[PDB]
RNA sequence: AACCUGGGGAACUGAAACAUCUCAGUACCCAGAGGAGAGGAAAGAGAAAUCGACUCCCUGAGUAGCGGCGAGCGAAAGGGGA
RNA sequence: AGCCAUGGGGGAAUCUGGGCGGACCACCGCCUAAGGCUAAGUACUCCGGGUGACCGAUAGCGCACCAGUACCGUGAGGGAAA
RNA sequence: GGCGUGCCUAUUGAAGCAUGAGCCGGCGACUCACGGUCGUGGGCGAGCUUAAGCCGUUGAGGCGGAGGCGUAGGGAAACCGAG
RNA sequence: GUAAGAGGAGGUAUAGGGAGCGACGCUUGCCCGGUGCCGGAAGGUCAAGGGGAGGGGUGCAAGCCCCGAACCGAAGCCCCGG
RNA sequence: GGGCAGUUUGACUGGGGCGGUCGCCUCCUAAAAGGUAACGGAGGCGCCCAAAGGUCCCCUCAGGCGGGACGGAAAUCCGCCGGAGAGCGCAAGGGUAGAAGGGGGCCUGACUGCGAGGCCUGCAAGCCGAGCAGGGGCGAAAGCCGGGCCUAGUGAACCGGUGGU
């Protein structure tokens, strides 16, 4: 056979994923504290009754329904609206 | 013959009065300082299910 | 680490606490904060044991 | 290997000294719905031989039940189980004189 | 033949490891007594001014405690009876 | 960590003497230690008599029978067939 | 003449140049005791039932409530009490 | 050998036990830093013990019970040299 | 005090041993949800700030050329230009000047008793939080405050130490 110096690595290290992407688009009734964004940075900034966290998070805020907005000098945003 | 209630479960566990075993909550010791009052107080009382039917199929004898 | 160490806060006016750590590297004396006891309001609070 | 969720924590207080247990008083409750049923007097040695109590040491009237008149006989009784017992009904305490 | 009292008294095995704990104060070694053995009148029990040698059964009770609070081991009092 | 039991050391008293009621102290009870004997109720089956939703010569006692026999090992012991 | 890779165990997968078996007979393996537990067959029903024992029988049953289960839970505990 | 006692040995440092080498001829150099071993009446650390300044429960108190410093308590390891 | 007794003496793993490795966070592999293996690639965490925390008043950079005693590629100031290449402790990723960055004033919500309803997930644990209520800081108010721009800085239980009830 003859094996003579071989080695080894360093890498076998991987940080653990956590799901990260959005929970309730619009069309889908939310009920007061459900989270709804998980994002790292302002991927998608609140409004109408939406709530960030202390993690860049969104979640809801009223027992409505999310939609959405494209504000370029402003950023991306999500507002959840209920109803009258 | 007759069974063994579990000595440990008993002297550790709160099965409620409806086949329900609900403990207490886990973490709290050795803790405290760099830590919220959240923390704090949702360490208070706790819950569990699932396994304790092993739980309730190891209370036996005097149920409880 | 302990050079930051573990210290808790005290009343005055007979016992209480509430938690919070230190750093001893750090000018830092000794500390009357400003916190509120289990019992009536907001009060003194002073620094104590580990 | 895990702790078999023994990671639990315990809450029994005072689970166990060493002289055994202490001797006190254990109460008996009783629904006075289940008083309602029955009609005459409610005595400890009587209401053992119905169903209830149990040697049971002491008994507080207690639970839902109607306005009847009658003697019901015990050491302590409920608070809220004097309510039902104001609309009729006598209360004995302790027992012997 | 087996049971019975006392003096010596393990290990596997369990705790999925292994000492502390288990198995067990069991197996076996020794001593001796007898149709029984042993036990036996309270320096007890236990909380009530409550009972009244000893062995036996059931219940109390897997209760109360014991415990690297794990394995698991596991009382007497009271009660009904012999 | 009481109580019972005690191997070494110290070391009492006689009814205001004394053990215990679970650290220990007060009290209030409880029982009278450091001498001995006691049947029966319980256990056991070599033994005999009765019974069976027990086996029927590989099952059944190891052995239905000339079995603790042949034969195997020095030996303690093993253990047939029929 | 058409066709046709033994049986078992174990394998991702085997006829196997993997294993087990010469052949036939008989023996031979998921029980029981107590407790627990889901149901299910009935009787009773806010009640249910007795263990030891005692009596009777010669496969004859019967007394025997001591106890266990049930009517209430919450809390570590005191205690509160349909809260 | 738990022990009585046994061998040693009714032998006595030219005698008895233990180790390394292995006739005889030549010869056997440096290191006491780690360790083992020899000794060394100052000393550090440490045991039960001895001691009692000082604290508490409890009784009205007499008292009883527990906690316990100073400081004296070995072997030993450290220390010192060979 | 191995002289003798009973026992420990991890696992992974291109056969095992040596080497390496075990958990936490980021970025690929990861095939536009999640997620997705390897002794597959690339690096980081066991700490820091009583101000680096909390509110109110406020400012905006790194750089480019031009101009100047020391300075002079680059200490400093000035002119004009300059939509994030600066900074935001620490690795990277996300993000951010309509602030999270940088200066000052008062303070101390690293608050209590709770928690609707959601993330996540085998269990356990971890993540998020409106409001209620005590009272509290600041704010003219509107209002924010259950520490830090966010993801690493962490250890169920059994044992007990210490203050209290």
């Amino acid at each position: 056979a003859h094996k003579k110096g071989l080695g080894s690595t360093r890498n076998g290290r991987d940080s653990q994923a956590k799901r990260l992407g959005v929970k309730r688009y619009e069309g889908q009734v939310v009920r007061a504290g459900n989270i709804l964004v998980r994002q790292r940075g302002t991927r998608f900034k609140p409004g109408k009754n939406v709530g960030m966290g202390r993690d860049f998070t969104l979640f809801a805020l009223v027992d409505g329904v999310v939609e959405f907005q494209d504000r370029g000098r402003l950023g991306r945003y999500v507002h959840v609206r209920p109803l009258a | 013959p007759k069974m063994k209630t579990h000595k440990g479960a008993k002297k550790r566990v709160k099965i409620t009065a409806s086949g329900k075993v609900v403990a207490m909550k886990t973490g709290k010791r050795h803790l405290n300082w760099q830590k919220s009052g959240k923390e704090i107080r949702q360490k208070g009382r706790k819950f569990v299910l699932a396994k304790p039917e092993a739980e309730r199929i190891k209370l036996l004898l005097p149920y409880e | 680490v302990r050079i930051k160490l573990l210290l808790e806060c005290t009343e005055c006016k007979r016992r209480n606490y509430a938690t919070e750590k230190n750093k001893r590297n750090t000018p830092n004396k000794l500390e009357l904060r400003k916190y509120c006891p289990w019992c009536r309001k907001h009060t003194v609070h002073r620094e104590v044991k580990i | 290997g895990r702790s078999t969720t023994l990671m639990r924590l315990p809450k029994r207080g005072m689970q166990g000294q060493v002289p055994g247990e202490i001797k006190r008083p254990r109460y008996q409750g009783v629904n006075l719905k289940d008083l309602a049923r029955f009609e005459g007097e409610v005595t400890p040695e009587l209401l053992v031989r119905a169903g209830l109590l149990k040697k049971g040491y002491r008994l507080k009237i207690l639970g839902e039940g109607e306005a009847k008149p009658l003697k019901v006989v015990a050491h302590a009784f409920s608070k809220s189980a004097l309510e039902k017992l104001k609309a009729a009904g006598g209360e004995p305490v302790l027992l012997e004189a």
